């Protein structure tokens, strides 16, 4: 019957939790995480990927 | 310096020389020229002056 309140707060849910999701994804560089691409790769080289 | 080494003396490049001897920014701005000084510097018998 609550269907309304209900909506609100799935859907708002559901931002924040694809919001949190997007961090693990690397965009096109080769790692998500940040501290492997700073270390892996020199400075000059890991400012691209970052 | 000496010739095999030339290649490594730019902004963001490492070696021994690069690291411990001159180092550049990793930002740096400007020309760096090098070319083939046998002829006035090095003497036969050997040059260990520098």
């Amino acid at each position: 019957a609550l269907g309304k309140l209900q909506d609100v707060v799935n859907q708002n849910a559901q931002a924040l939790n694809t919001l949190v999701k997007q961090l693990s994804s690397n965009f096109g560089a080769i790692s998500s995480v940040l501290n492997d691409i700073l270390s892996r790769l020199d400075p000059p080289e890991a400012e691209v990927q970052i | 310096i000496r010739g095999d080494e030339v290649r490594q003396i730019a902004p963001g490049q490492t070696g021994k020389i690069a690291d411990y001897n001159y180092k550049l920014p990793d930002d740096f701005t400007g020309c760096v020229i090098a070319w083939n000084s046998n002829n006035l510097d090095s003497k036969v018998g050997g040059n260990y002056n520098y």
